[PDB]
RNA sequence: GGUUCGAAGACGAUCAGAUACCGUCGUAGUUCCGACCAUAAACGAUGCCGACUGGCGAUGCGGCGGCGUUAUUCCCAUGACCCGCCGGGCAGCUUCCGGGAAACCAAAGUCUUUGGGUUCCGGGGGGAGUAUGGUUGCAAAGCUGAAACUUAAAGGAAUUGA
């Protein structure tokens, strides 16, 4: 049985929020960083809180995390996130539009209508969920 | 004790009273 | 609150609510002062002022809050008469 | 069956006081309810009410405030008099300053301190604060 | 918003909502929310009246508008289905949004991290977020949600009548409600249309995610 | 403390319904307050039904099925571990168990 | 009380009347049965005479032998 | 020993935004910090300790014995207290129970009996009060009455300030708790027993957070 | 009339002891007809009549309205379905209406803000539903129904341990 307990991932997970930059993918790289930066006493210990901080790291650079909360995530939405597509779906040439629907626009100010289409009124009323 | 059961004895005690009372009549 | 003499005599007055026509409890907690704001007819926007409702705790529990309010944003002519 | 129609008229508009609503239907009319609406309405307790009537015990629609608390009913109709009337209002109303115990006399149907100031007692009908 | 025509519906409105399909109500139907469908359809589908949705938007609108900081409107959507318009929505009118997971406390144990009191709070589905309702209960603070035909009005003051079920209807709702209260303020001119399309507040799935990279690669 | 609404029993407008003998014991018990389980079993259960197959003298026959509707008691049904007690609040449902297997 | 009609003076007078007599101690007061039960017949102070002295073991785990004078 | 806000109307009330205690009741902002209570009315907040009850927990080590504090806090006119708070050392429960009865301090509404002269003194209405099974009746009396009543809640009347008050109670007042809690509740739901005075179509006023948002947004974050 | 079952009884096991629990027989009884008997956890441990106060899914009866299927066949009309309404009938699901000590209750609410009409019934636990008296009954027993004396608790709901 090899788990990390409380102590190693939320001092992994804090350091890490701290210390984003100075963070990577090598192990050995960010043992010293940690060493230099959080006073850990016992150095399997260390090695403990930087292996965590390394597999951590690994899922931060391919996606996001819960438990951290580095500026990375408040500029995220403004790069990726802002994908929009050329011709938006609500543009369609024809919108089906069910007969009382059209009754109910026809209550509204909106008689004419450019770019409808009324649908054939569907037969047979059975929408219940038989019983058991 | 029941009640059940302790009913049942004073029904008997009340009978041999009455038979008691019957004899000494 | 005003007394024989002519001198109003309570610390504060409590608000009373605009639905249920009810005092609103120091504690109670549920209620809701709620502000709207009106918009200019030809401009569209904000115009500085608000028109300000009171809702007790009592008919929000029950679920009538909304129906307060739209009557009453109808009433002051927030919402259109046709609705 | 239907023993008071006024006791359980004022319980109905009671109950929709309690629950806030708008307006009451009561369902049978009298000239007694009649009375008493107006007595409550000139006090300001009540708001507007119509009376809905076909060639049967009519129905009345009320107009609610939140301003009544309770609108109570006294069964049956004890006999007060002007030296007991106190005693009845110390024990049936809320304080001095306001509440309006209404019981029809000789003049007619009016609140405890219309009895007083025409000095005539009568038949207890009911209570609202 | 009352029988003014610079706040009238528009046709492109229309179109809208029907591409949207806002007006599709559900199976079931709370009695609090009777009076805003027209007629029930064969198969058993209500309709939502898109009128009174639209001046009810308005109201709610209005209520926004008229606070004073936009930093103190609290926006909450739990499900992922609005999970990034409830956060863009934010982004653009300058609201403190809470992008899914609203921790109990939030509002009344003021020792959490997260303690926030908003003056208004806007919660997308009442079913899904009870917690900030049942906190907005015990600190005083005024409620908008968008309520489908199934969503009970408990503890909130505007309900928006929409389909809040459809990621493209909830994406409509959110991206409109953000151009009203930007042009009730000095922001956005009324005349031309807004630059921003509504699809971007569309909850994105990660297979739709990939079918768009694909596509591009 | 009235311990469930209805008493372990169906009856809601009647106030007495026939009692039914128990299966592995005597016992008689209201037929709405009974357990009872319609077990549908076939006559060879897991591994003698591919030899019986094989050594039938028809070609591709049908195994048969037995219909057995057993009764129980409150005691025989809980001791034969055909329902088990519940929490308080866990006791109010009553849907059927799944059916997956 | 439940029934509160106009003119229901002798019955409620009369269940009044009739349910006073289950309180035990208006009902002892009331028969002369208890007053012949005890030793004074209702009275506060009794002289009698001496027979003799008694030593009554007490009750449960206080106990003790005090001291009695059977009069 | 200074205090740093951490509530938004903290925040105000240390910038001594709100001149008064009463707006907070006015717009039923939740205390959460015992800081503004005293910092309103200490002049005169005075505490009394009504009763310390040992509650128990029985485990396999015995009973973990912790005692419950009940403290009657409040200033003699219009405003009062009831803190209930069980801790595991009597010293701690008080300290605890002060500040929970400060939080929920409420004010009073007073009245007059019959003629109207002078400042109120008794209870405006008949206002019964009840928590589990104990339920107390607040009757108005004339002036100069007293408070007849119970020594337990006649204590918490008198910090009330209502020097004229009979009472009826009713159900096992032995409870300490019970008892206060339910004389408590009576004269708390004063201000909230509509009074016929009260029907003038009230005004709303400004409310805190709208009227200093924009020192909310600049003193601090 | 007595098939089966089965008090009482007999027998065989179990048991330190079992007069029982288990098994074999087994009288009355369990079946019917005609007379009594009138007692039950005769329970919803929750009086009858009347008004009001949330929804939601249903169910039985009849009536009413309606797309559309399936039979009579050769179609109006009748059934079986489906979609809603109407009155009460057993009920169920959810709730900060309200209540209560809580369990829970659309009634067990509309109760200190205490009064719709009305019958019965309880005043700490035992003694005791006993004694006596009266009355009914073939009897078993039923109804009415105490006292002397003794005790500081008995009890209800709910929580934590064991
Ligand atoms: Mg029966
Ligand atoms: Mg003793
Ligand atoms: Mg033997
Ligand atoms: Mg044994
Ligand atoms: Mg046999
Ligand atoms: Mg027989
Ligand atoms: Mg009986
Ligand atoms: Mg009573
Ligand atoms: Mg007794
Ligand atoms: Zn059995």
């Amino acid at each position: 049985g090899r788990v990390r307990t409380k102590t190693v991932k939320k001092a992994a997970r804090v350091i890490i929020e701290k210390y984003y930059t100075r963070l990577g993918n090598d192990f050995h790289t960010n043992k010293r960083v940690c060493e230099e930066i959080a006073i850990i006493p016992s150095k399997k210990l260390r090695n403990k809180i930087a292996g965590y901080v390394t597999h951590l790291m690994k899922r931060i650079q391919r996606g996001p995390v819960r438990g951290i909360s580095i500026k990375l995530q408040e500029e995220e939405r403004e790069r990726r996130d802002n994908y929009v597509p050329e011709v938006s779906a609500l543009d369609q040439e024809i919108i089906e539009v069910d007969p009382d629907t059209k009754e109910m626009l026809k209550l509204l100010d909106f008689g004419s209508l450019s770019n409808l289409q009324v649908t054939q009124p569907t037969v047979g009323m059975n929408f219940k969920t038989p019983r058991g | 004790m029941r009640a059940k059961w302790r009913k049942k004895r004073m029904r008997r005690l009340k009978r041999k009273r009455r038979k008691m009372r019957q004899r000494s009549k | 609150m005003q007394n024989d003499a002519g001198e109003f005599v309570d610390l504060y007055v409590p608000r009373k609510c605009s639905a249920s026509n009810r005092i609103i409890g120091a504690k109670d907690h549920a209620s809701i002062q709620m502000n709207v704001a009106e918009v200019d007819k030809v401009t569209g926007r904000f115009n500085g002022q608000f028109k300000t409702y009171a809702i007790c705790g009592a008919i929000r529990r029950m679920g009538e809050s909304d129906d307060s309010i739209l009557r009453l944003a109808k009433a002051d002519g927030i919402v259109s008469k046709n609705f | 069956v239907r023993m008071n129609v006024l006791a359980d008229a004022l319980k109905s508009i009671n109950n929709a006081e309690k629950r806030g609503k708008r307006q009451v239907l009561i369902r049978p009319c009298s000239k007694v309810i009649v009375r008493f609406l107006t007595v409550m309405m000139k006090h300001g307790y009540i708001g507007e009410f119509e009376i809905i009537d076909d060639h049967r015990a009519g129905k009345i629609v009320v107009n609610l405030t939140g301003r009544l608390n309770k609108c109570g009913v006294i069964s049956p109709r004890f006999d007060v008099q002007l030296k007991d009337l106190e005693k009845w209002q110390n024990n049936l109303l809320p304080s001095r300053q306001f509440g309006f115990i209404v019981l029809t006399t000789s003049a007619g149907i009016m609140d405890h301190e219309e009895a007083r100031r025409k000095h005539t007692g009568g038949k207890i009908l009911g209570f609202f604060f | 918003s009352g029988a003014l025509d610079v706040l009238q519906m528009k046709e492109e409105d229309v179109l809208k909502f029907l591409a949207a399909g806002t007006h599709l109500g559900g199976t079931n139907l709370d009695f609090q929310m009777e009076q805003y469908i027209y007629k029930r359809k064969s198969d058993g589908i209500y309709i939502i009246n898109l009128k009174r949705t639209w001046e009810k938007l308005l109201l709610a609108a209005r209520a926004i508008v008229a606070i004073e900081n936009p930093a103190d409107v609290s926006v909450i959507s739990s499900r992922n289905t609005g999970q990034r318009a409830v956060l863009k929505f934010a982004a653009a009118t300058g609201a403190t949004p809470i992008a899914g997971r609203f921790t109990p406390g939030t509002f009344t144990n003021q020792i959490q991290t997260a303690f926030r009191e908003p003056r208004l709070l806007v919660v997308t589905d009442p079913r899904a977020d009870h917690q900030p309702l049942t906190e907005a209960s015990y600190v005083n603070l005024p409620t908008i949600a968008l309520c489908n035909t199934d969503s009970p009005l408990r503890y909130v003051d505007i309900a928006i009548p929409c389909n809040n079920k459809g990621a493209h209807s909830v994406g409509l709702m959110w991206w409109m409600l953000a151009r009203e209260v930007l042009r009730m303020r000095g922001t956005i001119s009324r005349e031309h249309p807004w630059e921003v399309m509504p699809d971007l507040y569309f909850y994105r799935d990660p297979e739709e995610i990939e079918k768009e990279e694909q596509a591009a690669a | 403390t009235k311990k469930r609404r209805n008493n372990g029993r169906a009856k809601k407008g009647r106030g007495h319904v026939q009692p039914i003998r128990c299966t592995n014991c005597a016992r008689c018990v209201p037929k709405d307050k009974a357990i009872k389980k319609f077990v549908i079993r076939n006559i060879v259960e897991a591994a003698a039904v591919r030899d019986i197959s094989e050594a039938s003298v028809f070609d591709a026959y049908v195994l048969p099925k037995l219909y057995v509707k057993l009764h129980y008691c409150v005691s025989c049904a809980i001791h034969s571990k055909v329902v088990r007690n519940r929490s308080r609040e866990a006791r109010k449902d009553r849907t059927p168990p799944p059916r997956f297997r | 009380g439940k029934c509160r009609g106009l003119r229901t003076a002798r019955k409620l007078r009369s269940h009044r009347r009739d349910q006073k007599w289950h309180d035990k101690q208006y009902k002892k007061a009331h028969l002369g049965t208890a007053l012949k039960a005890n030793p004074f017949g209702g009275a506060s102070h009794a002289k009698g005479i001496v027979l003799e002295k008694v030593g009554v073991e007490a009750k449960q785990p206080n106990s003790a032998i005090r001291k009695c004078v059977r009069v | 020993k200074e205090w740093l806000p951490v509530t938004k109307l903290g925040r105000l009330v240390k910038d001594m935004k709100i001149k008064s205690l009463e707006e907070i009741y006015l717009f039923s902002l939740p205390i959460k910090e015992s800081e503004i209570i005293d910092f309103f009315l200490g002049a005169s907040l005075k505490d009394e300790v009504l009763k310390i009850m040992p509650v128990q927990k029985q485990t396999r080590a015995g009973q973990r014995t912790r005692f419950k504090a009940f403290v009657a806090i409040g200033d003699y006119n219009g405003h009062v207290g009831l803190g209930v708070k069980c801790s595991k050392e009597v010293a701690t429960a008080i300290r605890g129970a002060i500040i929970l009865a400060k939080l929920s301090i409420v004010p009073v509404r007073r009245g007059y009996w019959g003629n109207k002269i002078g400042k109120p003194h008794t209870v405006p209405c008949k206002v019964t009060g009840r928590c589990g099974s104990v339920l107390v009746r607040l009757i108005p009396a004339p002036r100069g009455t007293g408070i007849v009543s119970a020594p337990v809640p006649k204590k918490l009347l008198m910090m009330a300030g209502i020097d004229d008050c009979y009472t009826s109670a009713r159900g096992c007042t032995a409870t300490l708790g019970n008892f206060a809690k339910a004389t408590f509740d009576a004269i708390s739901k004063t201000y909230s027993y509509l009074t016929p005075d009260l029907w003038k179509e009230t005004v709303f006023t400004k409310s805190p957070y709208q009227e200093f948002t924009d020192h909310l947004v600049k003193t601090h974050t």
